[PDB]
């Protein structure tokens, strides 16, 4: 399943 | 309201990771944005996720209890819509997050 967890490793970090 | 700037790549509709335009999806609550590509997602979730008011990572709430809950590790997404449920609202309630695609209660089938 998708996670918060998994869905952040996907897309990455969000750019500073 | 809508951020035109995608949060992950920071291009606009003009201009997505691979210098392709892709239009944005918004987050409805606090108006950011990503390209599809940059969130990830699907064609089929993409199209779905424009059938309803989409809410971003950090804004999802629980589509069944309406609040986005103390812990963020037991929300879950649908493979199909996007929505967010937790655990304990899903139907039946899940003691463990299943492993590969899960599709939430709204899209099964009557
Ligand atoms: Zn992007
Ligand atoms: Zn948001
Ligand atoms: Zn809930
Ligand atoms: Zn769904």
């Amino acid at each position: 399943a998708r996670t918060k967890q998994t869905a952040r490793k996907s897309t990455g970090g969000k750019a500073p | 309201d809508p951020i035109p700037i995608c949060s992950f790549c920071l291009g606009t509709k003009e201009s997505n990771r691979e210098k392709k335009p892709e239009e944005l999806l918004s987050c409805a609550d606090c108006g950011s944005s990503g390209h599809p590509s940059c969130l990830k997602f699907c064609p089929e979730l993409t199209t779905n996720v424009k059938a309803l008011r989409w809410q971003c990572i950090e804004c999802k709430t629980c589509s069944a209890c309406r609040v986005q809950g103390r812990n963020a590790d037991n929300m879950l997404f649908c493979d199909s819509c996007d929505r967010g449920f937790h655990m304990e609202c899903c139907d039946p309630p899940l003691s463990r997050m299943p492993k590969g695609m899960w599709i939430c209660q709204v899209c099964r089938p009557k």
